[PDB]
Parts: C-alpha cells; structure tokens; sequence
C-alpha cells in the first residue's frame, strides 16, 4: 500500500529511465514481456492476471528517443499511451519548452499523472530525472514541476537532475537555461541531487577501469544509486527509511535541498573477490572526495548531515563502530550547530546484478546521501560563465523571440547570487 | 614550472 | 496583430508616424510647453 | 515528421543536387527505378524526410528544379537517377539571363517565379510538420543569383517561423570563370543576409585545394566536388534520419551556433579524407578525426581559420563510439588552441553522435564553424566591385533593365557594414 | 555615438538591452526629421514590375469602367 | 614600487603570453588518455615549462 | 540651449527620458492603442 511514480523527460532522462526500468525489472523478476514465469507494488500495479504495468511516464517533444524504446524488447511493457511524444524538438532553446510547445503537450501528461494517481492509495511522492542542460528537459520539467506543486501541495518531488561539468560541455548555450531551471525548482522540489557526467566518468575510469565508458555505463550507476534509495520501501529491514522523512533529516532550511550523493563500492568481478569488502572499508572509500558523484571537493566546505544508506549483512554495531572512525578523523569536520549529524539505514536486500553489466555480485553496499557546503562553487562558476555572456546579450535573441520577457534573466542572477549568500550565512560558527 | 606569479 | 510584435517592433508600428510628426513639429516650432503641445498632438492624429 | 523539401536553381545547384540525390538514394538503398532493394530496416523507418510515397510502391523526391534556360535540366535527366524526378516540378523560361543579375530577378525572374512558387506552395502545404528549407545556388551566376535569392524573400515572407538554409557557392578571384562575377555576388549578398536563417559558402578553389592535396587525385572533375559536397551536405542531416545518442535536429545547431542573428555564415569540412594507395595504412580513430577535422587546409572555403577566432564550433559524429573519449578529445582541441578561440563565451564547441555511419565508412564527421576568418572573403569580394564600380564598367546591362546605382550604393554600403560588424566582436574582450 | 550612448549609460543592466533598442529606433525619426523619407524606419526591375501591375489592374478598372 | 606599476600595467599583455606559451610544449605526461581529472588539466595550463 | 543643439543632442536632452520612460511602459503594457497611451503619458510627465 506505498507507491511512487517517476517521470522521465527529455533525451536524458528517457535513457536513465531506461537504465533504472531493466534494473527494477530484473530485481523483481519480471520478464521483458511484463510476465512473471508482495514487493513489487511500488513500482508496479497488478492487471488482475498476468502482465504487470510500469507507474512510469516518458515525456518528449523529439520523437526518435521515444520510437526506438516503442520498437525494442521492451516494447509489451509499458501502456502504449503513457509514452507522450511531440513532432517538433525545443532545440536546447529553454523558452521554447516553456512557452511555446511544451504548454500544448503539458495537458495530456497532467491527465496520465491523474490516471495514474487515482490508481495508488498510498502515495509516497513524486520522482523526476531531466537532463538541465536541455530545452525540452529544463522547460518541462519546470512546468510539470509548477502544475504538481498546486495541483497536490504538500506531496514530495524528487530531482534527479544532471547539471553540466565544470569544464566539460556538449553545447554552448547551456548555462543559461541551467540557470533559469535552476531558478524554478529552487522554489517548487523538496530534494535537488547533483548528478554531473565529469565526476562518474572519472569514477569509471579510476575503478571500473573502463577508458572508453558510453552513457549507458553512466546511466547502469545511477540506476543503482536510485535502486539503494528506494531499496527500504519494498524489502524487510532492520532500519528502515521513508522518503517522507528526508526533509526533517537533511534539510536544514527550506532553501537548502542540494545535496551531492556517492556509492560504494565499485569494482569489477575480476579483482573483487581477492579482498574482503569489509563495512569499515566500504563506508571510508564512500567519504573519499574522488568518489563523490559530483566534480566538487567536500574538503572545501563544511558538512551539514549525513544520510547514507547500506544493504546486505551488515550489522549495526559494524555500523557505529565506523562512524566513530570518520567522527574521529580530522580531514572530515562537520558543522558548529550539528552534534550528530548521521543518519543510518540497513536492509537486507544484496544489490542485485544485471547480466553484460560493469558491477559484479557483493554482499555488502553503501550508498550515502550527503547535503554539505561546498556545494556553492558549481553554482560560483555556473555563474561566472552566465556572466560573461550576459554582458554582451550573446544568444539573447533565441530567447526574446520565443515569448520570454527581457528581464527574465536578471531575477534568476539575483536568486543564485541570493543563494550564494544564505550559503556563506549558514556555514559561518556561533 | 612556474605558476603566472613565477613567471611574472 | 501589434500584441505579438515586440517592444522594439510594437513602438515602430503603433506610434512611429505619431511620434514622428510630433517630433518633427516640436524640433521646428521649440514651444515652451512641449509636453502638453505634443500631448494635444496626438490626441488631434488619432 | 520534422522533413525538408529540397529546391535549386541555376546549373551549379542543378548539377549539385544531381549528386546530393544520388548519394541520399545511394544511402536509403533507393534503386534508380525508385524501388527500395535496401538491407536494413532503419533505411525505411524515417524515409519520409526526404521521399514522397506514390502508388505502385516507387518512392519520388520532394525537390522543384528551376532555371531560367532548359538545357540544364534536360541534360540531368538523362543521367542516372534522373527519373526520380517528379516531371511536373520542373519549371523553366525560354529566354536566359546571360548572367545578368538584373534580368533574373526584375525583368524576366519575377514573371516566371509565380509557377515554382505554385508548385512550392502545394510541397510545403501538404508535408505532415515541416522543418524548413534547403537552398542550392551559385553567387557567381546571374539567373541563380537572382531567381533563388528573390525566392528566399518570397518564401520567408509566407513561412516567417520555419528555418531556411542556403548553401551558396561565391566567386573566388583565384579561378575566375566570369569577368561580371563582383556584381552579382554584391548584389545577392545584401538580399541573402536579411533572409537566410543559416548560410553555408563553399569556393572552387578551395575543393581543388582540397582534391590535389588530400586526395592526390591526377585530373579532379565536377563530379568529385560535387560529390565532396554532397558528402558534406548529407552530414548535416544524417541524425535527424538516423537514432543516435544525442539528436541534433536543424534547429537546435541554430541556436547554438548563431550568436545574433545577422552572423549566420559558416564554413565547412569533411573528415575522414584519404587517397587510394593511403586508405590501408590509416587506422580510423577518433583522435584521428578530430586532427583532420580542425585542419586548416580541410575546410570547404580558401579563408584561412588561424587568421581569426572561432566564435563556436559543432561537431556531428558518425558511427558507434564511446561519448568520453569524444568529450575529452573536444575538450583537448580547445585547451591546446585557446589564443583561436574568444575567450568571453567558454565552452563552445557543440558535439552530436550519431550511431549510423555513411555506407562504406565506419567513422565519419562534419564540422561546421561560425569563425571570424570568413571576413576575408567579403573583403576581396569588395575590393574587386570597388575596383570595377569605379568607371561604371558593364553597368549599363544593368541599368537598362529598371535598376540604378543607388541599389549598388546601398549594397556596397551594407557589405561593408556587415564585415566591419562581423570583426567587431573579434576584437571584443571580457 | 553621442548623446545617445551617454542616455542609454544612465539605464541600469536589465533595460540597458531594450534602451540599446530604442536608441537606434530613435535614431529611427531623426534620419527622417534630418532628411524626410517616411520609410527608413526598419531593417529598373521594381519601377517595371510595379508599372506593369498597375497597367494591368488600370486595364482591369477600365474594364470596371466598362462595366 | 615602479616594477610593480609595470607589472600591473602590462599584466594582460603577460597574461596572454603566459596563456600562449603555457600549452605549447609537449609533454608526454598529459596526453589525453589518461588525465583523469579536469583539475589536472587545469593545474597544468597554469603552469609554464 | 536646446535651440542650439544638434537634432540627436536636441531629443536627447530634450525627449530623451520621457520617450525611454514611455516605450518602458508601453513595451511591458502592450496596450492596444500605443499611440494613444503615449500621448496622454507625454502630458502626464511634464
Ligand atoms: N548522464 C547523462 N547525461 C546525458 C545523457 N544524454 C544527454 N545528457 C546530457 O543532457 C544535456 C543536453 O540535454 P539532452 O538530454 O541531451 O537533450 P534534452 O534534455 O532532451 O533537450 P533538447 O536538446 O531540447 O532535446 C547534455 O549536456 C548532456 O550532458 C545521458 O545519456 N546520460
Ligand atoms: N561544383 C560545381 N560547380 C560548377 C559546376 N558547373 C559550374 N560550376 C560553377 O558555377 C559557376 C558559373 O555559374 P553559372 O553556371 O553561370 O550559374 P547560372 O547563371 O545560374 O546558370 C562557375 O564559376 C563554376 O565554378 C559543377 O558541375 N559543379
Ligand atoms: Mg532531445
């Protein structure tokens, strides 16, 4: 009698769907076809015999993404009319999505969001994955995000978004609609996670020793970050973890809900087996600054609360006896007003393996949800390269001529400088 | 190899 | 069809020949109350 | 969805399209009868971008040949996949204009132009969701110059929201073949830049350049730079034809790559390029690529790229290949050549992959760049009009037939305008 | 220019775009109050094609005329 | 105090020769396959050989 | 003296802000009649 539903919009966050929906899939034992040969009512709904049905959306304006999953082996899966598509693509254009083609488009997915509401009678909350650095992605997702904040209230929403390395780009537009999504989930999700392609590729690198990764090697990681974190709603365990209590844990002000995420461990079956992977082990290379899942550096800023989340046969006073560790060194120094700030969570579930996949079988896991503050440095330079563009009005006219009104701009520079702020405000001692 | 305040 | 041009756009095609001749007047005439000459102006253009 | 139509003019876009054809028939496995004999079934999926279906099973292209004289369009019939052809799109004058701007778009291009824009009118109303428009034509013929750019007019006039591509061949001093070539170039620039939504310029010289040092062919011919240029102009398209990674449709390069609206001419280049005794000894590698791809002497115009700064760049892979290695290696051709690249807009370099790769290559890319080196190009280009401005020489074949020298005034003017203004931003600096 | 720039410096950086944007609209009059041609206010063949369709459309009235 | 008067004034001219020369050279050490990290990359441009 | 002043020196000491001022309104308003709601701004201003 708990459920959840996730939306999937954009290019991005239709192959992250697709990446997490074979995990979900093979977890519970459902077949390809949606036969099987109490847990999976979460993710899943009973037809009354046989197949089981998705509690999943799939949003595009370009069609190609959502015609290759309508053609492949999990075609008999998925409600043929919850796969919503569009004929004509936002083009990385941020107004567009906003403004001109996603509004037609938005009323046919508020009306299979009902559809599918009306189904569950115990509503956990929302899940949402997009791509930022998109037109579609961002203009979407920002207003879905607005129609389900006063269409339900106070159900949560998570955000699974992926915003660009510091560096490292495929467009060249794409910090200003960063910003300007930015700008509108700040107000409207209960839970924002960083997700940038720099940092897991250099995960990749470095532990699955693979130096020619693609984005389903990204997007097989993710899938299972998302599967440890909903791991404690449909398995037996001993400390068990809602999504509802999220906000009276992590977040300490309505303002701050960005949080950057890790999982350990990683590594591949043909060295995984020569040493023991014991919890102490696992939960130190969790807190290693290389293996954070966003290019930021935790040695930069203070600590806020910790919300990391294990499965397997681990047992709690392995569990607190490494906590004390990590209080104990100096390198990790949380912040003054914050005596404990731990949160702790067991299952007992293993995670599970996908066959061709780069993660081989292991007993024990850790996956560790941590909101610290030295987050402000993506949004430091995120800013700095809006700046430089916005002083000459570069690109401006794609915007203008979609609908969007000049001044837009300035109120989302003035929201992060706004941000950057509280973040200096919070961080400073007594 | 110097940083720009060695090569100043 | 003016609500879907815009601003630069809307001003050329809404009050430009107004604003013209007004200006052009008030250049060539320099009354001490240009504002309410002007003003009368384009009441009287209609 | 999302298809083009196709349109040429004058004998250079005739015997152009000749070849462009060929190579998309050629692609989709289209027999010169029209009938399908391909292999794969992703050659059929998306085959209405370009073909219209008829009765019997033949496939027909959606392309309207016009000039004003016969012998051209009588000549590209007989050759091969000349039946395709819809014979009712083929419209054409009795008369000429001998390379006289002013009789192809006053006199004689203005009477004529009402039955192709017909025939136009009733492609574009029909197609399910048009995307737009794409223009071959030479700057350096009167009757092209004329008819096509004075159809650009008419066509953005009664489609103001579709996007319009011209692909525009403009006399080089160097291989002169037309001593009236600086007045007709003049004269089409003006019109083309308050038109076009994208331009792309391609010289003669610069595909000899390319065939007798890359190549290292004895005796090139029109057909092969024709066929360099079909190549080219296939790349562009083959994402929006073809599943990939990251799609790229038309539209979202336009946002991406037009700063501001009146700097939308490119320059382009084709990679991978091999001679014959050579083809053996490469080994096909995206470094490889990316080498060839920024190589001066490989760009499609004689502009020299390291006289100037790149204002952005895209990229448009083929093939199936790892995202990582084409994100470092894209990041590496910007850190190595930061002085050719302006420094007050980071990032700007664009990447699409596309997993289907041309028949008989197994990597291919097409590069297109928005550089300030193209102002040379205008700079000459002028020189020469001014030179033969000056004592009125030929002027009176214009003249006689309803245009002045203020046209000519106001054309030089706004050229000249157009290069200073085009520099501007060279110089420009955070 | 001038006088004109110094104006559009006094704007803050929101509207300094859309005064940027008036200020060569309002270069707009002025070429016309300096020179007198109702048609520089945005962005042998022509006089022929124009001649002749009034020819035509003279001819058609005529024949209104006729009428 | 002088050289310092200088230093600033023509700190953009040494910025941008310190910027042109610093990626100049070939080092063996950073060829793209494995600098792991965009901060290496970054700490290396910031140095001259 | 505006008098003396070139025609752009002229509008711009003298119509300078009031226009900027109404084409400010007048582009976030998008009245219907422009012409109409600039004038009577004109004479409003004073
Ligand atoms: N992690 C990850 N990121 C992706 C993937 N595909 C695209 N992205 C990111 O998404 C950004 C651009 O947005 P996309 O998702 O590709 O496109 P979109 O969101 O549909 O927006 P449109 O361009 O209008 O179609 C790029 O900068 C990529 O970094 C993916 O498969 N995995
Ligand atoms: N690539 C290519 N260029 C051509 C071909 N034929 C002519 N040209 C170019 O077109 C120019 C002459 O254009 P022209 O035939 O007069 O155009 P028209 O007036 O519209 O018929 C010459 O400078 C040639 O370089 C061809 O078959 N292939
Ligand atoms: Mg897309």
């Amino acid at each position: 009698m708990r459920e959840v539903i996730s939306i999937h919009v954009g290019q991005g966050g239709i192959q992250v769907g697709n990446a997490c929906w074979e995990l979900f899939c093979l977890e519970h034992g459902i077949q390809p076809d949606g036969q099987m040969p109490d847990a999976f009512n979460t993710f899943f709904s009973e037809t009354g015999a046989g197949k089981h049905v998705p509690r999943a959306v799939f949003l595009d304006l370009e069609p190609t993404v959502i015609d290759e999953v309508r053609t492949g082996t999990y075609r008999q899966l998925f409600h043929p009319e919850q796969l919503i598509s569009g004929k004509e693509d936002a083009a990385n254009n941020f107004a567009r999505g906003h403004y001109t083609i996603g509004k037609e488009i938005v009323d046919l997915c508020l009306d299979r969001i009902r559809k599918l509401a009306d189904n569950c009678t115990g509503l956990q909350g929302f899940l949402v994955f997009n791509s930022v650095g998109g037109g579609t992605g961002s203009g979407l997702g920002s207003l879905l995000l607005e129609r389900l904040s006063v269409d339900y209230g106070k159900k949560s929403k998570l955000g699974f978004t992926i915003y660009p390395s510091p560096q490292v780009s495929t467009a060249v537009v794409e910090p200003y609609n960063s910003i300007l999504s930015t700008h509108s989930l700040l107000e409207h999700t209960d839970v924002a996670v960083m997700l940038d392609n720099e940092a897991i590729y250099d995960i990749c690198r470095r532990n699955l020793d693979i130096e020619r990764p693609t984005y389903t090697n990204l997007n097989r990681l993710i899938a299972q970050v998302i599967s440890s974190l909903t791991a404690s709603l449909r398995f037996d365990g001993a400390l068990n973890v809602d999504i509802t209590e999220f906000q009276t844990n992590l977040v300490p002000y309505p303002r701050i809900h960005f949080m950057l995420s890790s999982y350990a461990p990683i590594i591949s079956a043909e060295k995984a087996y020569h040493e023991q992977l014991s919890v102490a082990e696992i939960t130190n290379s969790a807190f290693e600054p290389a293996n954070m899942m966003a290019k930021c550096d935790p040695r930069h800023g203070k600590y806020m609360a910790c919300s990391m989340m294990y499965r397997g046969d681990v047992v709690p006073k392995d569990v607190n006896a490494s906590i004390a560790t990590i209080k104990t060194k100096r390198t990790i120094q949380f912040v003054d007003w914050c005596p404990t700030g731990f949160k702790v969570g067991i299952n007992y579930q293993p995670p599970t393996v996908v066959p061709g996949g780069d993660l081989a079988k292991v007993m024990r896991a850790v996956c560790m949800i941590s909101n610290s503050t030295a987050i402000a440095e993506v949004f430091s330079r995120l800013d700095h390269k809006f700046d430089l563009m916005y002083a000459k009005r570069a690109f401006v006219h794609w915007y203008v001529g979609e609908g969007m009104e000049e001044g837009e701009f300035s109120e989302a520079r003035e929201d992060l400088a706004a941000l950057e702020k509280d973040y200096e405000e919070v961080g400073i001692e007594t | 190899s110097f940083d720009f305040q060695g090569f100043l | 069809k003016f609500q879907q041009l815009p601003l630069r756009d809307y001003y050329e095609s809404s009050v430009t020949q107004v604003l013209l001749e007004g200006l052009r007047e008030l250049g060539a005439k320099r009354p001490e109350n240009p504002i309410q000459f002007l003003g009368k102006f384009l009441l009287d253009r209609d | 969805m999302r298809e083009i139509v196709h349109i040429q003019g004058g004998q250079c876009g005739n015997q152009i399209g000749a070849k462009f054809w060929e190579v998309i028939s050629d692609e989709h496995g289209i027999d010169p009868t029209g009938t399908y004999h391909g292999d794969s079934d992703l050659q059929l999926e998306r085959i209405n971008v370009y073909y219209n279906e008829a009765t019997g099973g033949r496939y027909v292209p959606r392309a309207i040949l016009m000039d004003l004289e016969p012998g051209t369009m009588d000549s590209v019939r007989a050759g091969p996949f000349g039946q395709l052809f819809r014979p009712d799109n083929f419209v054409f004058g009795q008369t000429g204009a001998g390379n006289n701007w002013a009789k192809g778009h006053y006199t004689e291009g203005a009477e004529l132009i009402d039955s192709v824009l017909d025939v136009v009118r009733k492609e574009a109303e029909g197609c399910d969701c048009l995307q737009g428009f794409q223009i071959t034509h030479s700057l350096g013929g009167g009757t092209g110059s004329g008819m096509g750019t004075l159809l650009i007019s008419k066509v953005r006039e009664e489609y103001p929201d579709r996007i319009m591509e011209t692909f525009s061949v403009v006399p080089s001093p160097k291989v002169s073949d037309t001593v009236v070539e600086p007045y007709n170039a003049t004269l089409s620039v003006h019109q083309l830049v308050e038109n076009a939504d994208e331009c792309m310029v391609i010289d003669n010289e610069a595909l000899y350049d390319i065939c007798f040092r890359t190549l290292k062919l004895t005796t090139p011919t029109y057909g092969d730079l024709n066929h360099l240029v079909s190549a080219a102009m296939s790349g562009v398209t083959c994402c929006l034809r073809f599943p990939g990674q990251l799609n790229s449709d038309l539209r979202k390069l336009a946002v991406n790559l037009i700063p501001f609206p009146r700097l939308h001419f490119f320059m382009i280049g084709f990679a991978p390029l091999t001679s014959r005794g050579s083809q053996q000894y490469r080994a096909l590698t995206v470094p490889e690529l990316t080498q060839q791809m920024f190589d001066a002497k490989n760009m499609m115009c004689a502009a020299d790229p390291r006289h100037g700064r790149y204002l952005t760049a895209s990229a448009l892979f083929r093939g199936r290949m790892s995202t990582k290695e084409v994100d470092e290696q894209m990041l590496n051709v910007q850190n190595k050549n930061s002085s050719y690249f302006v420094e007050w807009i980071p990032n700007n370099i664009k990447s699409s992959i596309c997993d289907i790769p041309p028949k008989g290559l197994k990597m291919a890319v097409t590069f297109v760049g928005n550089s300030t080196a193209i102002q040379e190009m205008f700079k000459r280009v002028a020189e020469q009009f001014t030179a033969m401005f000056r004592r009125k020489a030929f002027l009176h074949w214009y003249t006689g037939e309803g245009m002045d020298e203020m046209e000519f005034t106001e054309a030089e003017s706004n050229m000249n305008d157009l290069v200073s203004e085009y520099q501007q931003y060279q110089d420009a600096t955070a | 220019d001038l006088g004109l720039k110094l104006a559009v410096s006094t704007i803050g950086y929101r509207d300094r775009y859309t005064a940027e944007q008036c200020a060569y609209c309002l270069d707009d009059i002025i070429k016309s109050i300096e020179t007198g041609d109702s048609n520089q206010a945005f962005r042998v063949i022509k006089e022929k094609k124009k001649e002749e369709e009034a020819q035509e459309e003279a001819k058609k009235k005529y024949e209104e005329k006729r009428l | 105090d002088t050289i310092n008067i200088l230093l600033r004034r023509y700190n953009k001219i040494l910025k941008n020769v310190f910027v042109k020369y610093s990626n100049t050279g070939f080092s063996a050490q950073f060829s793209n396959k494995n600098v792991n990290s965009f901060d290496a990359i970054k700490e290396h441009n910031s140095l001259i050989s």
